[PDB]
DNA sequence: GCGTACGTGCGTTTAAGCGGTGCTAGAGCTGTCTACGACCAATTGAGCGGCCTCGGCACCGGGATGCGTTTTTTTTCAGCGGTAC
DNA sequence: CGCTGAAAAAAAACGCATCCCGGTGCCGAGGCCGCTCAATTGGTCGTAGACAGCTCTAGCACCGCTTAAACGCACGTACGCGCTGT
């Protein structure tokens, strides 16, 4: 799969969802299967990507807690 | 000139609904419909089928009220009200 | 101005009150005749039915369903739902001990 | 030198293939028969009972709850579950009708 | 606990045998107890009707028969001790 | 949080229901004639309580057989994050 | 790219419990055997039920009409439902 990071991905999610509330997991494991190429582990790095952008600052929670809910990007 | 249909779909989906309504049944799945049919075929054969048993027995070719009623009560359904 | 209308589960409430506190049978009656004399002709024919015999099954049919129902209703609610399914019936029907 | 464990559920299992092939009595006939006793004394006082009059009891009741749990369990299932709950019970005696 | 409520000689373990039986894998607490009070109603049911069928043979002994009589009463209807 | 099955309402289609008509199947009753089932009395072997006898089935310990648990053994990722052009 | 480290995916090794043997005791199925009574015989009596006839209930079929209910379609909510965390 000739594949942008799981650190670009997810930020190449948000950017095209101009959303209040934001992107969610279920919005999320959705694009990535759509538009680009992903292997078949996808619903579980997509996953295992939003808890290390949740601990960072990477990625700002507006309403959930953990990998379930939605984000968005920092500013 | 008695030779019957297809009577079974006669039980209407809004008549079903209004059961059920009855039942105190607020929200009703499409499948239902013909579950319900199912069933009250099954419960009409069951007690018919006894209830003619009853008048086979009794060489009359018209069905009673007390036929139904004898066959309800040997279907633990017991009927008040038609006699018995 | 847009036009009226009742959010989904404020007319089945309604329906269920109205439906409730009456007793008229809830099946067309001719509909339902018919039904019995198809299912007769099975067993016999050229079979004949006393008015009142026919309005008996009736009665003991509807009462039947509505107790279906009412226990149907409450295997769907035990589920969290509030929206019967054939599986909540098949359900009522074994502990009930209709079907195996 | 090192734990060997069975994961949660798998000796259940096991328990279910050996007691459902087995029909010994599965309640202990002393405690049982206290129990008998105890519950007689409500409705007359120094009462005796043929062995067999005991036995006969247990059996049923034994059958009984055997029954209920098989019911119980198939509410318990039907709330996408795989643990029997008071609630699940409550239920299958409502369907039964032994209870309102 | 055990002598004027030998109900609790219903022991949690005999429970859980019949429910394996039942085909039941999991088992809430509150069942023990939720069990033993439903066992408790039916021994009553049968019994007292049992007993009435012994009071009415003005024995002071209960019979297998008794019993017998009572549960096929209660649609329970028993077979091996003499139908 | 995701998505479509379901309830609501409205405009179109159907045939229940109504009150009546006239026609006769067969329900339901009577009365008579007798074939069948209760009642008795009189005989007796089939089926009961008691009583012997003996082999299947209940254990017992011992040895394989296939489960499952946990651990090592061959397999991906797979993501960086320095690498190299 | 290899670093490396994750994480899984498999396979081999360990332990476990069930089953199928071997058998050998022990009691309960199995039958014989003795009376006892409960079936059977045979005949007599009366009345229950089958049969024919007679009445008339009430069960069915047809018509034409009004109108309540069935049907279909289109819209959108809120509720089933799956997934992930605690």
């Amino acid at each position: 799969t000739d594949h942008p990071k799981y650190s670009d991905m997810i930020v190449a999610a948000i950017q095209a969802e101009k959303n209040r509330a934001g992107s969610s997991r279920q919005s999320i494991q959705k694009y990535i299967k759509s538009h680009y190429k992903v292997g078949e582990n996808a619903d579980s790095q997509i996953k295992l990507s939003i808890k290390r952008l949740v601990t960072t600052g990477v990625l700002k929670q507006t309403k959930g807690v953990g990998a379930s809910g939605s984000f968005r990007l920092a500013k | 000139r008695k030779v019957l249909r297809d009577n079974i779909q006669g039980i209407t989906k809004p008549a079903i609904r209004r059961l059920a309504r009855r039942g105190g049944v607020k929200r009703i799945s499409g499948l239902i419909y013909e579950e319900t049919r199912g069933v009250l075929k099954v419960f009409l054969e069951n007690v018919i089928r006894d209830a003619v048993t009853y008048t086979e027995h009794a060489k009359r070719k018209t069905v009673t009220a007390m036929d139904v009623v004898y066959a309800l009560k040997r279907q633990g359904r017991t009927l008040y009200g038609f006699g018995g | 101005k847009k036009p009226h209308r009742y959010r989904p589960g404020t007319v089945a409430l309604r329906e269920i009150r109205r439906y409730q506190k009456s007793t008229e049978l809830l099946i067309r009656k001719l509909p339902f005749q018919r039904l019995v004399r198809e299912i007769a002709q099975d067993f016999k024919t050229d079979l004949r039915f006393q008015s009142s015999a026919v309005m008996a099954l009736q009665e003991a049919c509807e009462a039947y369903l509505v107790g279906l129902f009412e226990d149907t209703n409450l295997c769907a609610i035990h589920a969290k739902r509030v929206t019967i399914m054939p599986k909540d019936i098949q359900l009522a029907r074994r502990i009930r001990g209709e079907r195996a």
